[PDB]
């Protein structure tokens, strides 16, 4: 569905 | 018939504060057309294309050069948004929805529509932040409106359809801002 | 319905592993005693029949992955096998923590009544634990933010699962009675558990040394391990108060490795006879020599695992050209062959 | 049929000079892995092992020409992949499933065939645990990675979308992988652990070390332990339980390369002069010089290609307008630039 | 069909003050194009695969030698960017971009980059990050690359394609 992304 | 001393008067009308801004527009506007005229007959090959490219801050009346221009201008006028814009259209809109709305203001004329402007709002909306990815207003956009600005026949459905054809509409003539 | 007994079950698995008595032990009645939970399906004056979860601890190459690979083929229920690694907190870009579930399924055959009684294993748990303490201003996603999405999980709930890749339908599939075996390899626990327990201190007149006289991490260092001594390693009290049970594994012993190139059905020895089979040259293995490589192999610090790198590097000239040569009946290998000194003796027809 | 150990090894010797190990190596390893499919399951012997290699080498020493080599002959699906990009999962980076993805390609969506392949991993030196870092950290791109693989090697089950909302499921433990790259500073690491036992003090005995710089034979004499230092995690080396040492290229080993593989530029070069009918000939001595300038610029067999480009970059711009010229001589005043090769009409 | 004398007179056409490299693209476009033709029926297997690298300063026309090449043979080129990869795919479906169907005709297609020096080493995520990965990149691979967006997928040789 949607994104993620991160650190 | 564009005349660049008239031009910039009728703007000055309805825009104050901004002198310079309406020199650039008037030349731009003029060479679009004059080009337009005689296309590629002169010896000058390779001839650069006429584009217009606005930078203003907030309130300095973006938005309203878009509306005055298309009210003295004859050709007909569509005023866009990038935002709406997504890439492969999902959910949100197509690339090629653009030209159905110019076809709505022309009434389905191809031969009228060939000669129209292009306003999209918003620009920076489709600036490329992928640093953390997938991405459907970044790059996507982008890549497909640089394909259409680049100047390519796209197939639309003139009224839809009550047939599976399309036509093959022009877009090097058509200016976009 | 006559169900096995832990002496059974035992002997089935002592026949894939020796020298884990002690972890042997709690495996055995933690299946016998699921089956007693599960015949009782609200059939029992007693509600709510408590739940005892197992924490398989041990180093590496132990053989923790490999009881409950074997522990599956005489287990009628169903089993599975996942990992932590690829786990991600809340819909991150990694995974979900139903995805778990969905293998569970498709070995039941999409069996809801068959799934919610069978048994489910975890590698590498100790991977997913934050190393810094409680205040993690950067927040983590795979350290112990893993952990506290288990806990509805391990206590019990329902997941959503769509039925056969898809209709708009969920599956509701509960937890309650389902039973959890995470299993990791702990690296530095020995060094905490010390400063807890041993308490040394060298430095003034009056503290005594221990001149490097205590215990060894595997014989007195993991037995003794209590929930607080975890904290320190990074899980939450949460996390381990679900887990209730513990199994400590000691490190291979040098008498332990002779045991395990013979004794099982899969060992590395009797792979190489079939292999060698297929060629047509039998193998012999010299005592000599199967002593020599568990000395080698405690030297490599990697378990049991690691040795296959003794005895593949030790005959791989031999492998090389053996397919080479005909009419050779048999092959044995000398002690000097493991030291790599002599090469082997083999016979001609 | 079935190739035999000796068999591949010779066709190998082809396009790889200098390596006898590392041939020793992957023959008996790939011939071994056949077997495995072969006699699995219908021998009295059951849950067949398995067993990865580890090449260890420097840089440009051939590693990664062993892999594609090895594919033309083998004729299984063969794939090759980056660690480096590969970073723990839940990060913007990469995850450690995609190394399948590409697999099913090269097999054309065969998950029965995939699972008899072969993968090669380069650059796996850029994974390593940093001993010297702040405790509070997480080594995602390092340490994270050779994690998420342990089980991968072991062998099981990970989700896949076929052809890149539903998933398929692949079992890896038939699955091979050879894991190679050069590694930085190693040398120093064993060297160090093998000559370390000796004090400065009066009474502490002092080893003769340093004898030798032994930079072949060092890493022959690598253990699991010594790589614990250097950043590796006991149960990665676990799972790669044979290891590999390739030497440096020699002083002559270029010599060799240029004439005896049938891939070497001289080769491919005369094949460029030769569809324009002129014939192509290098002499001892141009070639002998090329190696010397190749070592002394220290770039390796890489930057090879650059000598002899620049040599024949001036004389190579006439050469199809000319006419009349049967055969070129190359000569060693040529590669230094001091004149110009000579034709021959 | 063209020749190393007669590229360079087109080219100087076009451009002028680098006399040097001309010579460099002329026998290196050449012979490359060349491969493509011969392919394998020659002794020689496994030939070519010669990458072109350009130092030099701003405004010195290296772009445009690119695309002025490209318009004299009637090439496909793209022109793409490494300062802004932390991707590898993007630069590989941009080329089928000009087409959108290529099979056996984007594999002799060329490529420019710019800003090369930005992805040097720092000693640091960075940099040195793009080096190793472009490492298989040049060497050649194939990547999935969706035909037009869309469902099947499309597998295009990357070590045809030249980079400069
Ligand atoms: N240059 C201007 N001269 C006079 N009035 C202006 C000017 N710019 C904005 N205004 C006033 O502000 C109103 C809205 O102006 P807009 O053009 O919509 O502002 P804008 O910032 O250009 O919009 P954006 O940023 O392109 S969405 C107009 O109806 C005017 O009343
Ligand atoms: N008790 C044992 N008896 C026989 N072989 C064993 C035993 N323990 C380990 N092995 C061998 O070691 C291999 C790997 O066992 P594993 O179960 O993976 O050990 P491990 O401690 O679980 O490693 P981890 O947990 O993945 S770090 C097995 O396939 C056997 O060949
Ligand atoms: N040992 C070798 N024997 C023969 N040719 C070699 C050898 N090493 C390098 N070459 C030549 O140099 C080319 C490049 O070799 P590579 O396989 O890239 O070396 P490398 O050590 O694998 O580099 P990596 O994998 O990036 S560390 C090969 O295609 C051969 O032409
Ligand atoms: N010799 C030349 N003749 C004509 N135009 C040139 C020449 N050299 C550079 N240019 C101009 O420079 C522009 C390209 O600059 P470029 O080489 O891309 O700069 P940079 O290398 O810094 O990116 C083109 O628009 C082109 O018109």
């Amino acid at each position: 569905x949607x994104h993620x992304x991160x650190x | 018939l564009p005349t660049p001393h008239e031009i910039r008067n009728h703007l000055d009308d309805y825009v104050i504060g901004q002198e310079q801004a309406k020199k650039v527009l008037a030349v731009a506007v003029y060479n679009h057309y004059k080009r337009l005229r005689n296309g590629d007959t002169s010896n000058g090959v390779e001839l650069g294309k006429s584009n217009i490219l606005l930078i203003g801050p907030t309130g300095s009346g973006k938005t309203l050069l878009a509306e005055t221009l298309a009210r003295l201008l004859d050709v007909p006028f569509t005023m866009a948004d990038a935002t709406t814009l997504t890439e492969a259209g999902y959910v949100g809109e197509d690339v090629e929805n653009i030209i159905q709305k110019l076809l709505q203001k022309s009434d389905y004329d191809v031969q009228k529509a060939q000669r129209g402007i292009v306003y999209i709002d918003q620009i920076d909306k489709i600036s490329r932040k992928s640093d953390n990815p997938r991405d459907v207003s970044g790059e996507g956009v982008q890549q497909a409106l640089l394909k259409l600005i680049e100047g390519t026949v796209a197939a639309v459905p003139p009224q839809g359809g009550r047939q599976q054809e399309f036509l093959q509409v022009d877009t090097s003539k058509i200016l976009f801002i | 319905s006559a169900l096995p007994t832990p002496h059974e079950i035992r002997n089935h698995l002592d026949d894939y592993v020796i020298g884990q008595e002690q972890a042997k032990k709690v495996l055995a009645v933690a299946v016998y005693n699921h089956y007693k939970r599960l015949r009782n399906g609200d059939t029992s004056n007693g509600v709510e029949l408590g739940k005892s979860n197992i924490l398989l601890i041990g180093p590496t190459g132990s053989g923790k992955t490999l009881l409950a690979e074997t522990l599956a083929r005489l287990l009628d229920v169903p089993f599975t096998m996942a990992d932590a690694t690829t786990l991600t907190e809340a819909g991150y870009v990694g995974e979900d923590v139903e995805n778990i579930i969905q293998k569970l399924l498709q070995k039941s055959d999409y069996d809801v009544q068959k799934a919610q009684r069978g048994i489910v294993y975890i590698d590498q748990i100790d991977k997913i634990s934050r190393k810094s303490d409680n205040p993690s201003i950067t927040r983590d996603v795979s350290g112990e933010g893993v952990q506290q999405a288990l806990l509805k999980l391990i206590e019990g709930t329902v997941a959503a699962v769509p039925p056969q890749g898809g209709q708009q339908e969920f599956l509701q599939v509960d937890t309650s009675k389902i039973l959890f075996i995470c299993g990791g390899a702990f690296a530095g626990l020995d060094k905490v558990i010390s400063h807890r327990v041993e308490t040394g201190s060298g430095i003034g007149f009056g503290a005594t040394v221990k001149a490097k006289s205590d215990k060894a991490s595997e014989g007195e260092l993991l037995a003794q391990v209590e929930p607080e001594d975890l904290i320190k390693f990074g899980l939450i009290p949460e996390f381990i108060g679900r887990l209730p049970v513990v199994a400590t594994l000691n490190e291979l012993s040098e008498e332990a490795l002779i045991q395990i190139l013979k004794e099982p059905k899969n060992a590395l020895t009797k792979q190489y006879q079939a292999l060698f089979n297929l060629e047509g040259v039998d193998l012999e293995f010299r005592d000599e020599a199967l002593d020599a490589i568990a000395k080698k192999a405690m030297a490599r610090k990697t378990g049991a695992r690691g040795l296959r790198s003794i005895v593949e590097a030790a005959l791989l000239d031999t492998m090389y050209d053996l397919p080479s040569m005909e009419d050779v009946e048999k092959v044995v290998i000398d002690e000097s062959v493991i030291d790599g000194q002599s090469e082997p003796l083999l016979i001609y027809g």
